[PDB]
RNA sequence: UGCGAAAGCAGUUGAAGACAAGUGCUUGUCGUUCGUUAAAAUGGCCU
């Protein structure tokens, strides 16, 4: 169900008063509804059996009037966070409903008695019981100016009561269930709704006749109306809010809600609405974000479509980001470390992208790119065989041979000696063709870099040679 | 058609010009410890400790008094020596958003680190003769200043008990103590 | 603060012929099995469906090898003369084999006892039997009548269609993937003839001239086909009727082709070409049919195959040689009371509002030299640099890190003749390579500077110095020779 | 209504805690989720829930600072070598993983308690986290700094500890660490005097002791909302593997150094795994997680078990955690099925 | 021990120094707790809060010898993680700016001063600033073409600075030095981490190019030669860190430094190439090859000289046809396609080589028409289509020996949309006796593209180290007081 | 230190005062000034 038992906006709807149970004791809190801080102050009811039955704001000091179940009516000053005065009826029967008009405070007892108190003198002016009015639970004051002459009460059927005669002037057929809401929308019509009923009856207060019946999609919790009786908002048990736009002006017997408002979070959870507020072109809705935390939103109900859903952000599966941390989880003051990873490391000298002879097997291996036959050819070490093989080799295959020898010399450092005679004989025999062919550094890029590394290492080798000469000569003489 | 302006620049001001002190930090946490007040050479920056963002920046160029003190072209010796939470001159005030800035030449400025700046902040001067105030101390409503002076490259210290005269509307110093040839001090 | 940086291994500038990712993929086909058959393995085929077994044709025998065990699980030996081609349907339920007597025998794929169909296709040998890929009812047979015949499986008394116009020895055919009406036949006169079966079919709609006798035809796409014959293979476009590429990478005639795409690999499509010089090579159709990997076998490779794209298990590359060998290389693929006590651990927090994650993930273990460098133990790190079995790059990284911190002398302090010899024994090998030589020169020279007096006493250090002297002289000679060849190269280039 | 019936738990309820001043109940278990509920008795909704990845919850307590009442924390720990503090004033979650030289004595943070310490140099009160470790060690850390304040060592295999307070003057109090090993020997340390030993005594009968707990005053379960509200504890309870609970009246037991219990309760036959007192100390709740429905309520000072409750139809389950409300007189029992059932004592 | 502090109850001691490690000593049991690898040496420690729940440190980055780089670090006590860290810009000036003193250590190093060294070093630096002819306190700063973030190379790392927020985005190490692995103490402070001497962005902003010099330690055979590394980094616009894709060791040969880097126009390979020039007179072209997935050396112009000069500037035409290479006093026009000298078949009124009076400091090609050449004496505008010098100005009484070679490119920048030029001139303010004092003054002149008229003339009260063009109609300048200003419309 | 490519090429550290130690004498030191452009207190990095 709902953690909030009772709630009421003030007139002008700037603040909301609500009652919630804390462990076993009830408490009363007041929250501002406009976005532009939390109010931690609560009024705690010390007795566990003591409960709030009804509540009503007061329009010097703003206060809330709270009826209790012991028979006491407390005037609670919200700023001082204290109950200034407790009216008592003298009987231990719960206070069913209360209403105020100016200095007067009327209330109905659980034993169907009427009590009128006055605020300034702080006295019970009168109490009386009226015949045929039993099991009453709603009371409201019919506005006839500054003077109060008529009450409207409801058990399940509504009675209109003249105060000084103490008799029922007019009786209205209400609901099968007890009347839950009873309001005076204008001075010729009033509205009534009941517990577990989707219907609202609008009665003419003089004629006693039903003008219309307003129907909600679900059973009606709370009702609000604009001051002109030009719009009526109802929050229903399913948690939606329905607006009847211009209900009094006229298929004419029963009317359907003009607009419907729901609240759905981003993850898709439905958020119920309790206790909306309506005024001219403004509508304020309330819902509990945490377990017992009221949150509010203002809307312009004229501009919204007929079916409106408010999307609100809730924390569902939230990754707990930190201000001090980054996304990865490291400290923000921390420096990013140097990592190479899988970076290609290269040099600046890489200029890529810029009888008995074995010449037949060599040519076949070079055309087919055959490593085993190339090794079989390269195993031969006679200078005559190498020279005449390279001499009989075609000019075009000499470049491929130079590339393969460069790769083998680079990868295997111990073959640089034996393969250099092949390289030098290729350069000597096919020198003119190598002169004629262009892009020679790009074609012989591997050979150039392989020779560059070895040639670059020379001065360090010479220096180390000299130091080792010093040491060896010294211990040789010694 | 072209207009020069100085927009964005940062150098945290350090109390190292004295070079004899042990604690060189001027930045102060607020009383609720949600804001960190840091002096710069061009501004005073307030950071939210919880969100790590610069909430409010009191730039010297935007205010005439601050530009009159710190951004004088003739002398760059002006530097914020102490920042004190609250308003020193006004007693019995909460002063949650006010700070008091003491410079080396004795200027005392009362500023708001939240909300818009006052066009004419509360400005006073401590009567110092041939001295540079190196530090200011607060304890239970009592105030002292430690000032360096010269009568070896070593300087000397004078400790003055500082009071605020409400009637005279000025700060008054009384010579409590004196030390000479101070190498280091914590 | 900051987490400590891991020590980066020294990576020198890369050398020619580095390891290509395609090579890294294809060299995982490592385990090799050679099965001797009685005659030359002419055809190898794979089951298109699970479990992707493979059929091998030898003389008078068709064997089904299991992909799991690489052992023969079925044997078809009913054929009176030599059997030539064996193939599976697309659904894998039937196996067709062609005989030298002109018979085409269609068996159940896993039951050699039952013969569902037996067609007297020709009097001449039928060298090709294939099932239509799009249609499960059509069997295409190519024989030495120089006529290819499309048969319906239901009524196999007469050929449904006869395709002619070949002057010599059709011994390969293929079906274009998108178009079920097209049939490609490759013959020894060199012409690949494309037939539209909806037309008359006596004459091809067009022909493609591969100058050498066409050994095999395959279709790698709806538009592109690849034909091998001679030393090269040619890939042609069908809409343009022109060859896009030709690769003559081989010495001897290219015998077989296979194509496989979308299999788990760096390279999306692959074309396998096997020739008579013992070579089986991989080509990349996306990279202009360039050459990625190759295998050399003991003899002329008549047939080759690769396990299909949806193998979902071991992957095989299978080669059938003319000698009779079949070479297969593969790529491998608490009580209830206690549980109710401790059941909550496998939750991961789906229903919860906030999830907070600061859990520390385990890292790679630091090696001993890295730990010692972290704990500032320079001599211990130098000792850990030289240990048997340790990689030469890592033995270089320890020296480079100590040089970078400046701890050469600090690591070398307090060493005797016994502790000096691992460094010098490694320096003997370190002089030779180009990547380590300068660091070795630095460390050896610092050794000579610090411990030069102990040479006159210790004999073994003198032997190490003389050996390293000879190695240094050899490397100086190699460097001078390289500089001379560089000058010769400059004269030729300029 | 059951406390967690709105949002169910995925593990046994290893820990329950009530807020000192708010109608909030915190549940924790091995499913690594801390769940805070607003307790109405009729709706009992979920305020929030936080999942800690890789951190099971053996013990989690609300903490509220004695100086500043706006400083509210949740302290949470399991078998791991760290601890979590959630600032309840995006969540602000700090980790206490550093022991300032004593990691060898503290290998897990699972058994911890939070208490108040007056430093007496400035008469300032700060919270302390007391962690049980090996070799009879208890390491005491600052609750905000995380610094290692002190350490107290008892002899033998330490099984439990608890915190007692003793008022000295107006606005001054002392904190006593009461630690028990498995034999029955009980040490009392003065945390204000560098953790030196006030006294040592022996549990009469005393073998296989698992739990120790003071009651009747300000406990770690029910703390003070201000320094003047700090009271000493009238009762002490010692619970053993055998199912025996020896109950000592502190007013007579502080003198003897071999005291005699007021009563020895043998109503339960399995190991005592939960000892709790009411905020007034009129009820002692003793419970065992070994078997089903092993919870008993003991009236004090008569030392007599209640007869009508619990009942053969009471759905207690295997009681792993017990919490008493500070004010409302509620009893929350969390069991192995993940249910936290809630009852109200009508006297309170 | 540079910093000492106590806890409030006095049971703990906070200590910090040259090791970049913060220690908390338990004064009872003499056991300490470490927070190592901080961003700088600890010059101040404080415990903060009523319960000591914060640590406030002041950290100095002593790898920067030119300035005193302080970082203000507020630490949460429980986690020992930074609640706050506050910096300014961190530029590495060419020489040490006024009144900057190295901290005290045990011995006189490059990063530190000894006990005896401090009083002598203050006097020596002061009289150096008074007497010396050369006053170069210029830095190189980069502007990201996407983020408009300012990149300050800081020795072995790079600081990224959000200009509008006046804050720091990131601090990333880019070299393989000892870096943040340990805190150097005693003789270790004489080691030099690799220095990032050039950093550039491609026009798309997808690639960052860094040139660095790695210095060897002393007392070795290899202590003389220097390693030069060219690195190519990329990142996505989501993440903040850069990733090293390509590393080139000795890109212009062994021990040949890179003097100038110039990223390519968009027409040249979608702005994914660069052009690097060395002091032997050699050019190399690097381009991103997607098939290799790396940067490749695509074109080479051999040095082939015995002529060595650090006065190297480059310009590139927007269509990419021509490269203007100024090396020492010569200036050559190169066709990009041949990557050789420009030769015309007509060979009439087209000279590809310009010989000038002094060494070229800057070459700026404003449009395809106008070419600014700044020499050691004069600043000239040449119209390439006309082949004629429009006008020349005398820079000699301002730039006479003040700056080193190639440091006036930091001071001259150019607008690309409107063609305006910014030039900054620094003058030392002299005393009435005639001795030049410490104080400086700076003047910024905004010229037309033809240099005919001065659109703007501004004075600023401080030395200006770097002026650059923000990529929309703005000029950002950096002082030596680490302030940043804009001279724009 | 000045200039210069990295190589290099030229150039340079003087006084005064005070103190300490040894024995008026000798030597060293400098949180000293003026003039020139000019190693070492068993002491190693968190979870």
């Amino acid at each position: 169900d709902s953690p909030v038992l009772q709630s009421a906006y003030d007139p002008s709807g700037q603040y909301l008063c609500y009652v919630t149970v804390a462990l076993d004791k009830q408490r009363v809190g007041v929250q501002p509804t406009q976005r532009a801080v939390w109010n931690e102050n609560f009024l705690y009811l010390e007795d566990s059996k003591l409960k709030v039955t009804c509540l009503k704001w007061v329009n010097d000091t703003v206060a809330i009037i709270l009826g209790m179940n012991n028979g006491e009516i407390w005037l609670y000053s919200v700023l001082a966070n204290e109950v200034t005065y407790k009216f008592t009826t003298g009987n231990s029967y719960e206070i069913k409903d209360i209403d105020l008009m100016g200095n007067q405070l009327w209330c109905i007892d659980s034993s169907d008695a009427f009590y009128q108190f006055d605020l300034l003198q702080f006295k019970l002016l009168q109490h009386f019981r009226i015949n045929n009015c039993v099991q009453l639970n709603k009371l409201t004051i019919v506005p006839a100016g500054d003077s109060v002459a008529q009450l409207l009460v409801a058990s399940h059927s509504i009675s209109l009561i003249d105060i000084e005669e103490k008799k029922v002037v007019m009786t209205f057929p209400g609901h099968v269930s007890p009347v839950s809401t009873l309001q005076v929308i204008t001075n010729e019509f009033f509205i009534s709704g009941a517990e577990g009923d989707r219907f609202l009856n609008v009665y003419d207060i003089h004629s006693g006749m039903t003008k219309c019946v307003l129907v909600a999609e679900s059973d009606i919790k709370e009702l609000s109306h604009s001051g002109q009786a030009d719009s009526i908002a109802v929050t229903t048990e399913d948690g939606s809010l329905e607006i009847f736009v211009d209900p009094l002006v006229s298929g004419n017997k029963s009317k359907k809600s003009s607009k419907k408002i729901q609240i759905v979070s981003k993850d898709g959870r439905k958020v119920p609405i309790y206790n909306a507020f309506i005024n001219k072109d403004l509508l304020n809705v309330s819902w509990l974000q945490n377990a017992t935390m009221p949150y509010f939103k203002n809307l312009q109900w004229r501009e919204i479509p007929n079916e409106y859903t408010v999307e609100i952000s809730l924390n569902w599966n939230n990754k707990n980001k930190s201000a001090d941390r980054d996304l990865h989880g490291k400290d923000l003051a921390s420096a990013t470390n140097y990592v190479e990873g899988n970076a290609r490391v290269t040099s600046g000298d890489n200029f890529k992208h810029v009888t008995g002879t074995v010449t037949v097997i060599l040519s076949q291996a070079l055309q087919s790119n055959d490593h085993s036959l190339l090794e079989t050819v390269l195993n031969n070490r006679d200078e005559r065989v190498i020279r005449d093989t390279i001499f009989r080799l075609k000019p075009a295959l000499a470049v491929i041979l130079l590339e393969r020898l460069a790769e083998r010399i680079a990868r295997q450092t111990h073959r640089q000696g034996p393969l250099n005679v092949w390289v030098k004989w290729c350069l000597i025999i096919h020198g003119g063709y190598l002169v004629s062919i262009p892009n020679l550094m790009s074609t012989l890029s591997s050979l150039h870099s392989t020779l560059k590394r070895r040639s670059d290492l020379l001065p360090r080798l010479l220096a180390l040679d000299a130091r080792l000469d010093c040491t060896i000569n010294k211990f040789k003489t010694l | 058609q072209y207009k020069l302006s100085v927009v964005s620049g940062g150098k945290p001001a350090l109390n190292n010009l004295s070079s004899v002190t042990g604690n060189k930090n001027i930045a102060r946490l607020s009383q609720d410890q949600r804001n960190y007040i840091i002096p710069f050479n061009n501004q005073i920056k307030v950071y939210s400790v919880e969100t790590r963002q610069c909430v409010k920046t009191l730039k010297f160029a935007n205010n005439s008094l601050l530009s009159g003190i710190f951004l004088q072209e003739e002398e760059n010796n002006e530097s914020i020596v102490k920042i004190l939470l609250g308003d020193i001159t006004v007693p019995q005030q909460e002063d949650a958003h006010l700070i008091t800035v003491f410079t080396n030449n004795g200027h005392v400025i009362v500023l708001n680190y939240k909300g818009k700046l006052v066009e004419s902040p509360k400005h006073f001067k401590i009567s110092l003769a041939d001295e540079k105030l190196a530090n200011v101390f607060h304890s239970e409503g009592n105030y002292r200043i430690l000032t360096t002076f010269k009568d070896n490259s070593l300087q000397s210290y004078r400790l003055y008990a500082l009071t605020f005269d409400d009637a005279k509307k000025q700060f008054e110093v009384a010579h409590q103590a004196e030390w000479h040839n101070v190498i280091l001090s914590n | 603060s900051t987490a400590r940086p891991r020590i980066i291994t020294s990576k020198a500038p890369l050398l020619p012929q580095q390891t290509t990712p395609e090579q890294r993929y294809w060299r995982q086909y490592t385990s090799a099995q050679l099965v001797k058959e009685h005659n030359s393995v002419t055809h190898i085929s794979f089951n298109p469906q699970h479990p992707h077994d493979f059929a091998v044709t030898s003389s008078t025998r068709v064997q089904i090898f299991s992909s799991r065990t690489r052992q023969v699980i079925k044997t078809f030996s009913r054929f009176k003369d030599v059997v030539y081609s064996a193939s599976f349907r697309s659904d894998g339920k039937l196996l067709c084999a062609g005989d030298a007597t002109g018979l085409v025998s269609v068996y159940d794929s896993y039951n050699p006892r039952t013969i569902l169909l037996s067609i007297n296709a020709s009097t001449h040998p039928t060298h090709v039997t294939k099932f239509h890929t799009q249609d499960n009812k059509i069997l295409a047979t190519a024989s030495d009548d120089r006529v290819t015949r499309l048969w319906d499986i239901s009524n196999a008394y007469e050929p449904q269609l006869e395709l002619t116009g070949a002057t010599d020895y059709v011994r390969t055919l293929s079906f274009i993937p998108a178009a079920p009406h097209l049939v490609a036949t490759g013959s020894y006169d060199g012409l690949i003839r494309l037939y539209d079966t909806r037309s008359s079919g006596s004459t091809p709609i067009y022909s493609l001239n591969h100058d050498q006798p066409v050994e095999n035809v395959i279709a790698v796409s709806p538009t592109q086909i690849v034909s091998c014959g001679g030393n090269n293979f040619k890939v042609w476009d069908l809409t343009s009727n022109k060859k896009l590429y030709e690769r003559g990478n081989f010495n001897k005639a290219v015998t077989c082709l296979d194509y496989v795409e979308n299999f788990d690999s760096p390279m999306q499509s692959a074309l396998i070409a096997s020739s008579l010089d013992g070579h089986v090579k991989v080509f990349d159709p996306l990279d202009n049919f360039q050459v990625k990997f190759g295998w050399k076998f003991s003899g002329p490779v008549l047939s080759c195959a690769v396990s299909p794209s949806t193998a979902q298990g071991n992957r095989h590359l299978v080669a059938g040689l003319s000698s009779g060998l079949l070479a297969i290389r593969t790529k491998k693929k608490k009580s209830n009371n206690f549980q109710r006590m401790m059941r909550g651990s496998e939750y991961q927090g789906d229903q919860e509002h906030i999830i907070h994650n600061d859990k520390v993930r385990s890292q790679r273990r630091m090696r001993a030299f890295e730990r010692n460098i972290n704990q500032f133990k320079w001599s211990e790190a130098l000792d850990n640099a030289f240990v048997p079995g340790m990689a030469k790059e890592l033995t270089l990284t320890v020296l480079q890190e100590l040089r970078k911190r400046g701890k050469v002398r600090v690591a070398l302090y307090g060493r005797d003749e016994s502790t000096l010899e691992p460094l010098l024994n490694w320096c003997l090998k370190g002089i030779e390579d180009v990547r380590s030589a300068s660091i070795v020169a630095d460390w050896v020279a610092v050794v000579l500077e610090l411990y030069g007096n102990t040479l006159e006493s210790s004999p073994v250090l003198q032997e190490l110095m003389i050996d390293l002297k000879t190695k240094v002289r050899h490397e100086i000679h190699k460097s001078k020779e390289a500089q001379r060849i560089e000058g010769m190269l400059q004269l030729l280039t300029s | 209504k059951d406390a967690n019936a709105s949002h169910p738990s995925h593990s046994a309820i290893q820990s329950l805690s009530f807020h000192p001043s708010k109608p909030l109940l915190l549940t924790g278990g091995y499913d690594k989720t801390l769940r805070i509920y607003h307790i109405d008795g009729k709706t009992n909704h979920l305020v929030t829930s936080l999942h800690l990845v890789g951190s099971p919850i053996q013990t989690c307590t609300f903490y509220t600072s004695l100086s500043n009442q706006n400083q509210q924390n949740i302290f949470t720990a399991g078998r791991r070598r760290y601890m979590h503090s959630w600032d309840l004033s995006t969540a602000k979650i700090e980790k206490f993983s550093r022991l300032y030289g004593h990691e060898s004595t503290q290998r897990s943070f699972e058994n911890f308690k939070v208490a108040h310490l007056q430093n007496s140099q400035t008469n300032s009160v700060h919270g302390i986290v007391l962690l049980q470790g090996n070799n009879g060690w208890i390491n005491i850390l600052h609750s905000t700094s995380g610094l290692w304040l002190m350490g107290c060592k008892i002899e033998g295999v330490i099984t439990d500890f608890c915190i007692d307070y003793q008022p000295i003057s107006r606005g001054k109090f002392r904190t006593i660490l009461i630690a028990v090993n498995a034999y029955g020997e009980v040490w009392e340390f003065d945390l204000n005097k560098n953790g030196h030993v006030i006294r040592r005594w022996k549990d009469q009968g005393g073998v296989g002791i698992t739990k120790i707990q003071v009651g009747g005053g300000t406990t770690t379960t029910c703390p003070a909302l201000q320094i003047s509200k700090i009271k000493q504890n009238r009762w002490l309870a010692v619970g053993s593997e055998s199912g025996f609970v020896n109950l000592y009246d502190r007013n007579n037991a502080m003198t003897s150094s071999t005291p005699t219990p007021v009563a020895a309760l043998d109503q339960l036959t399995t190991t005592i795994s939960n000892l709790q007192f009411s905020p007034d100390g009129q009820i002692l709740c003793m419970a065992s997680r070994a078997v089903k429905d092993a919870l008993r309520l003991v009236h004090l000072p008569s030392c007599s078990v209640f007869s009508n409750w619990p009942t053969s139809g009471t759905p207690l389950g295997k009681v792993t955690s017990v919490a008493f409300s500070p004010s409302g007189g509620l009893l929350a029992v969390g069991n192995e099925q993940g249910k936290v059932r809630l009852w109200k004592l009508n006297h309170y | 021990v540079l910093s000492l502090s106590f806890s409030h109850d006095g049971s703990y001691l906070l200590s910090g120094g040259w090791e970049k490690v913060m220690s908390l000593w338990q004064l009872e049991t003499n056991s300490q707790q470490f927070l190592p690898r901080l961003n700088g040496i600890i010059i101040d420690c404080q415990v903060l809060g009523p319960q000591g729940n914060y640590y406030s440190l002041i950290l100095q980055m002593t790898e920067n010898n030119s300035n005193s780089d302080y970082q203000f670090l507020l630490l949460n006590a429980s986690d020992l993680t930074s609640k706050l860290s506050i910096n300014g810009p961190l530029p590495v000036f060419n020489s040490t700016i006024k009144h900057i003193q190295q901290p005290i250590s045990a011995m006189n190093t490059k990063n530190s001063n000894s006990i005896t060294s401090l009083n002598h070093s203050k006097k020596k630096q002061s009289r150096k600033l008074i007497k010396s002819r050369r006053q170069d306190f210029t830095t190189n700063v980069e502007i990201n073409p996407i983020n408009k973030n300012l990149y300050f190379p800081h020795i072995s790392a790079v600081q990224i600075f959000d200009f509008y927020k006046n804050e720091q985005v990131n601090y990333q190490y880019l070299t393989s030095g000892v870096n943040n692995s340990m805190g150097k103490v005693r003789f270790e402070l004489n080691l030099q981490d690799p220095i990032i001497t050039d950093l550039k962005f491609t026009k798309d902003g997808q690639w960052m190019i860094t040139y660095e010099i790695e210095y060897p330690p002393n007392d070795l055979l290899s202590s003389k030669d220097l390693t030069h590394i060219l690195k190519f980094w990329t990142k996505n616009d989501n993440e903040t860190n850069w990733n090293l894709k390509t590393k080139v060791i000795n890109p212009h040969g062994i021990s040949v430094p890179i003097t100038k880097i110039l990223p390519s126009p968009r027409s040249v390979n979608n702005s994914q190439g660069c052009l690097t020039a060395d002091n032997n007179g050699g050019l190399k072209f690097w381009s991103f090859d997607s098939h290799e997935s790396n940067w490749c050396l695509k074109k080479i112009s051999l040095p082939n000289f015995n002529h060595f000069s650090n006065s190297v500037s480059l310009a590139w035409s927007q269509d990419g046809s021509l490269i203007f290479h100024g090396f020492d006093d010569k200036l050559q026009i190169l066709d990009f396609d041949t990557f050789k000298k420009f030769e015309s078949l007509e060979n009439t009124k087209t000279v590809s080589e310009f010989t000038l009076d002094s060494e070229i400091q800057t070459v700026k090609l404003i449009n395809d028409t106008n070419l600014i050449v700044a020499t050691r004496t004069t600043l000239n505008a040449i119209n390439l289509l006309r082949g004629q010098v429009i006008n020349s100005f005398d820079l000699y009484p301002f730039v006479n020996g003040v700056y080193k070679n190639g440091h006036m490119d930091r001071l001259i920048t150019c607008d690309e949309r409107t063609g305006n030029i910014a030039l900054v001139i620094n003058q030392q303010l002299t005393d009435l006796d005639g001795v030049p004092t410490i104080n400086y003054k700076s003047r910024i002149i905004i010229f037309d593209s033809d240099l005919s008229t001065k659109l703007g003339n501004f004075t600023h009260h401080e030395y200006i180290s770097w002026i650059g063009w923000n990529y929309d109609t703005d000029f950002i300048f950096l002082d030596i007081e680490s302030t940043l200003g804009v001279v724009g419309t």
